């Protein structure tokens, strides 16, 4: 349903993944928000 | 004196937690992220 | 992604003998479960 799921301002309520540390097991649900450690040194809580 | 037992990873309302509770009269069972202390007990 | 629990009881150092254990509920869960903890009323 390409028309009754959008608008001209679009939507912004569907939430999916970049990238994360590890991949999920068959049903298994995750809705933590932690930031996997790109950096040589973890941010501590801050988008660095 | 025992009755139910606690289960999660966290054990807080940061994740997701399991908790099963009898009171010698029925058993409830219940998933939601509780805040569980240091050591939880019943007067 | 489930949940199975059994249980068994018996009048009167585990004890010397053979028991068996019945099912009592089938519960779907989608969280894993690494750590537990018991409770008691004092
Ligand atoms: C599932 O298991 C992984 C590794 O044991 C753990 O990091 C993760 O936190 C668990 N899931 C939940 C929802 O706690
Ligand atoms: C105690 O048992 C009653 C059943 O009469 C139940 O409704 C109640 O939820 C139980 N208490 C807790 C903390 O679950």
């Amino acid at each position: 349903s390409n028309k009754l799921d959008s608008k001209v301002s679009g939507n912004y309520n569907y939430l999916y993944r970049l990238f994360r540390k590890s991949n999920l097991k068959p049903f298994e649900r995750d809705i933590s928000t932690e930031i996997y450690q790109a950096g040589n040194k973890p941010c501590n809580g801050v988008a660095g | 004196i025992i009755r139910g037992w606690i289960f999660g990873t966290t054990l807080d309302s940061k994740t997701q937690s399991l908790l099963i509770v009898n009171n010698a009269t029925n058993v409830v069972i219940k998933v939601c992220e509780f805040q569980f202390c240091n050591d939880p007990f019943l007067d | 992604g489930y949940f199975k629990i059994y249980s068994k009881h018996t009048p009167i150092d585990l004890p010397q003998g053979f028991s068996a254990l019945e099912p009592l509920v089938d519960l779907p869960i989608g969280i894993n479960i690494t750590r537990f903890q018991t409770l008691l009323a004092l």
